[PDB]
């Protein structure tokens, strides 16, 4: 036997266990997030032991095969992804430790809980107590009082927990010969040996910050719009030269100012292009709400839910009685078994969100037939920016009124498009500064270049510096704000989110274009056009068989990020700030604050 | 969260 030979007896060996044991995995997973109990953790936990000794038995035994005795590239590749060590190279004391180390992290944000001062016998968790008061609260000392008690409750609890994580990542990712954990993270990007493909780690920082640049202007102007309309709520609260307020942008750390729409609606005569009182009136729940996101990828020819995801998700809050986590995720088990775990509100945010998980699904299903190793998105923006470009068709007024949530008689005119323009606005254009700073500080304090006595100075500096934002109250060093953050303190890589964000409109030209859309890109619906379901199957049932860069140009004719789609996304919202900002100041001074 | 990644196979849920 040829040394090929072995590896591909080997990778049918590795993949029939792979399929078997990860089916087995998600099972007890799954189980666990539809329904919280010491039981189901310990099940999901054996699991978790036992798929990460699989995958370090099996990644030990594919170091035999070397790689330049192996021809078939599909071969290759399963071995190259089989090959890395991962965080097996700690010692089991330290390896231990950092799992602790996260463990505990992940139970100090799910059960943080924060009391009133006075009768503290009742408290208000983060989802839901502290979230509604951050989404809809118009009062300053409420939001403030929230904002703060959780910053402080459950931030100064996972601050020496964090100090910690920082020390231990970075000598796994050293041990790697990553230069730190940040450097680990982008490597997600990285490309090589792929005659002109080929895409570096530090290119990745490079390529954000010159995209960001020309995101800067919008951004400026939209910030000061909307820091003029906030000034009208929240009246002697806000300088008109200064950072916004962290405790007044709509959820707990400013993330999406999607929640600010009500109080920043330019033309509130014009019918309403958030559809939740037209939903609420028409009696919509969550079964609707999934059958016409299930007829949207029908009418550009993809295939309808399978009979299983109809019969094992789990699409509403199942009662008082079990607990589950709700955060939206679309589950790919295997064997056929297709998933989405939504506690699904009659809302837009949850018609737009249902899209988009089942956009992550139609992903899924479209790389179902290749290699396990393989069957992952292209990089870990390529799943979000797929189901981004869904709820982009799924929130254009055109789109609401041929599924009857805008009225038959309903016509466009520049006013609603505005309207409609500025709504995309607070939530796409207002996350791309949050998500490269705190990304950014995340990078810095990885490098080694935040140390630990400036951490929340740092940080603070750089949300004003970049986001614009301000904290209400200042914070010492036994705070650690970041970490408030789901992601910060579950070990999540963050800056998906911004490369999502410019995908999603790369995307969405080149399908428009496949559809002969007419107009400005932001009119465009892809629905009913088989072609622009065609040409976005093209790449998702790549699964990731080919580099991101390949598979990009595949669609968009493009091997990078590229900036331009997204400004004429925005451009006539772009116009129409710059004229009402004309007497406004635009820009902020890093020196105001709110307590000093 | 189970993951098909050798890498990254468990995330926090
Ligand atoms: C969720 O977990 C609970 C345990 O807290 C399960 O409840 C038990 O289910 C068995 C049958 O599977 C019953 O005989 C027990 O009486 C139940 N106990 C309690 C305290 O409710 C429940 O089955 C699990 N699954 C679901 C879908 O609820
Ligand atoms: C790499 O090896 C795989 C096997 O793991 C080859 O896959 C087979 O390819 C032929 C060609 O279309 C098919 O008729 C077989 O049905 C495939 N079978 C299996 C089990 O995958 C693949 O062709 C090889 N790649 C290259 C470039 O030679
Ligand atoms: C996709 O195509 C279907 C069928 O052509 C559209 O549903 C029709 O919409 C027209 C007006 O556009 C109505 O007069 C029909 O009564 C609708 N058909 C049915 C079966 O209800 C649907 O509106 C199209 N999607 C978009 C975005 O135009
Ligand atoms: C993994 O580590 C082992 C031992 O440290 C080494 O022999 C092997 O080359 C490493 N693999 C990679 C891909 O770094
Ligand atoms: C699923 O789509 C098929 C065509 O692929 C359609 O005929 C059918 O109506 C849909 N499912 C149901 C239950 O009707
Ligand atoms: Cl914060
Ligand atoms: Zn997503």
């Amino acid at each position: 036997s040829t040394i090929e030979e072995q590896a591909k007896t080997f990778l049918d060996k590795f993949n029939h266990e792979a399929e078997d044991l990860f089916y087995q995995s998600s099972l007890a997973s799954w189980n666990y997030n539809t329904n919280i109990t010491e039981e189901n953790v310990q099940n999901m936990n054996n699991a978790g032991d036992k798929w990460s000794a699989f995958l370090k038995e099996q990644s030990t035994l594919a170091q035999m095969y070397p790689l330049q005795e192996i021809q078939n590239l599909t071969v290759k590749l399963q071995l190259q992804a089989l090959q890395q060590n991962g965080s097996s190279v700690l010692s089991e004391d330290k390896s231990k430790r950092l799992n602790t180390i996260l463990n505990t992290m992940s139970t100090i944000y799910s059960t943080g809980k924060v009391c009133n001062p006075d009768n503290p016998q009742e408290c208000l968790l983060l989802e839901p107590g502290l979230n509604e008061i951050m989404a809809n609260s118009l009062d300053y000392n409420e939001r403030l009082w929230a904002w703060e008690s959780w910053r402080s409750e459950v931030g100064k609890q996972l601050r020496p927990l964090y100090e910690e994580y920082v020390v231990l990542k970075n000598e796994m990712a050293r041990a790697n010969h990553y230069e730190d954990y940040g450097d680990y993270w982008r490597g997600d990007y990285e490309v090589n040996g792929v005659d002109g493909y080929d895409y570096s780690r530090g290119q990745l920082i490079e390529d954000v910050e010159h995209t960001f640049e020309e995101i800067k202007p919008l951004y400026e102007h939209l910030h000061a719009y909307v820091r003029a309309k906030l000034m009208n709520a929240y009246p002697s609260y806000i300088s008109p030269i200064g950072c916004l307020p962290a405790h007044l942008l709509g959820d707990m750390w400013g993330r999406f100012w999607t929640n600010l729409y009500s109080l920043t609606v330019p033309f509130g005569q014009k019918p309403n292009i958030d559809v939740t009182d037209a939903m609420v009136d028409q009696a919509w729940d969550a079964q609707r709400i999934f059958k016409e996101a299930e007829k949207f990828f029908v009418s550009v020819g993809l295939p309808n839910m399978t009979q299983g995801f109809w019969e094992n998700s789990m699409l509403t809050d199942p009662g008082n009685v079990q607990k589950a986590v709700c955060h939206p995720t679309a589950w790919d088990l295997g064997k056929g078994d297709f998933r989405i775990l939504m506690c699904t509100k009659v809302t837009m945010d949850d018609f737009l969100t249902a899209h988009h998980e089942m956009g992550h699904i139609q992903y899924d299903m479209a790389y179902a037939a290749q290699p396990f190793l393989l069957r992952n998105g292209a990089n870990e923006g390529f799943h979000e920016a797929v189901g981004e470009i869904m709820s982009l068709s799924a929130a254009t007024p055109k789109h609401l009124k041929s599924i009857g949530l805008l009225s038959p008689d309903f016509q466009e005119d520049n006013e609603t498009e505005i309207n409609f323009l500025l709504k995309q606005a607070l939530t796409i254009v207002g996350t791309l500064p949050f998500t490269y700073m705190l990304e950014k500080w995340r990078w810095m304090v990885f490098k080694g270049e935040i140390p630990k006595d400036q951490w929340m100075k740092k940080w603070w500096e750089m949300k004003r510096e970049i986001v614009g934002v301000v904290e209400p109250v200042p914070h010492d060093e036994t705070y650690c704000d970041p970490a408030s953050l789901f992601h910060v303190s579950n070990d999540y890589s963050f800056i998906r989110y911004y490369t999502r964000t410019l995908y999603q409109f790369q995307f969405q030209e080149a399908l428009c274009q496949a559809a002969k859309h007419e107009g400005p890109l932001h009119k465009c619906d892809i629905s009913n056009s088989t072609e622009a379901g065609q040409k976005l199957f093209n790449m998702l049932r790549l699964g990731k068989s080919e580099p991101w860069t390949l598979a990009l140009e595949n669609v968009v004719g493009a091997k990078n990020m590229n900036v331009r789609p997204l400004l004429n996304y925005f451009e006539p919202l772009f116009t129409w700030l710059k004229d009402q900002n004309k007497n406004s100041f635009v820009g902020w001074s890093t020196d105001w604050s709110p307590y000093a | 969260y189970f993951q098909r990644s050798v890498r990254l196979p468990y995330l926090r849920c």
